[PDB]
């Protein structure tokens, strides 16, 4: 489990194994003190920029847990189609409601 | 384009006279009345379409 | 099944037996790749009109899985009914909903 408390603890797959629901209690229970004795090794931003990339492989880990709940998405955009020859590619505005019961 | 194709026309028609006249009313007339210059027509790829 | 890459085997039989509902789908989930090692006898242009009788002649098998859906197909117009000589032939205007429980 990361803390974040330290610069050179949080790493991509501390974040990615912990939860969406997960992540909102451990980074709220964490310390006020920030510790400088030893940093992280890409400095004060480059810690910020290792955090991020967790929180973006976490949301295709929820795509995965609500795959069931809505559709596969047909493209949004023409220019996109197998056959282009006889029809055009059509580009979807969006507006439906994507759920299964 | 008419209601009868079962009595079908190649040289008889079934429109009034005005009928295109109408057309020419609403076609070079109200369109542009409505345009403020921004309409253009299209030709039409009914294989696609 | 008609291989949607390439354009000589694209005929009549081949569109008409397959219906509308499963044509949506093959048209999308082609390859993209074009090939041209064989061509078309009535050219290519003419493989879009090999393709397009496909699709009207099967409007009537998709119409056919709905016959106990819609109504008998009322005279639109006058000129269409038989007896002639005491009452004229009328022309339904088809705004009804033709749904049949």
């Amino acid at each position: 489990a990361p803390q974040f408390h330290r610069p050179s603890t949080i790493t991509a797959d501390n974040v990615r194994a912990l939860g969406m629901r997960g992540l909102v209690l451990a980074t709220n229970n964490a310390q006020f003190i920030m510790d400088n004795s030893y940093p992280h090794p890409h400095g004060t931003q480059g810690a910020v920029r290792e955090f991020l990339r967790g929180q973006a492989a976490a949301l295709t880990d929820l795509g995965v847990t609500h795959a069931n709940n809505t559709f596969a998405p047909q493209p949004m955009f023409a220019g996109d189609a197998a056959a282009e020859w006889l029809r055009p590619s059509f580009g979807l505005k969006r507006t439906y409601s994507p759920f299964v019961v | 384009t008419q209601a009868r194709a079962a009595d079908a026309a190649d040289d008889r028609p079934h429109r009034p006279a005005d009928w295109t006249v109408h057309h020419k009313i609403y076609y070079y007339v109200l369109v542009p009345a409505f345009s403020r210059g921004r309409c253009c027509t299209a030709g039409v790829r009914f294989d696609r379409v």
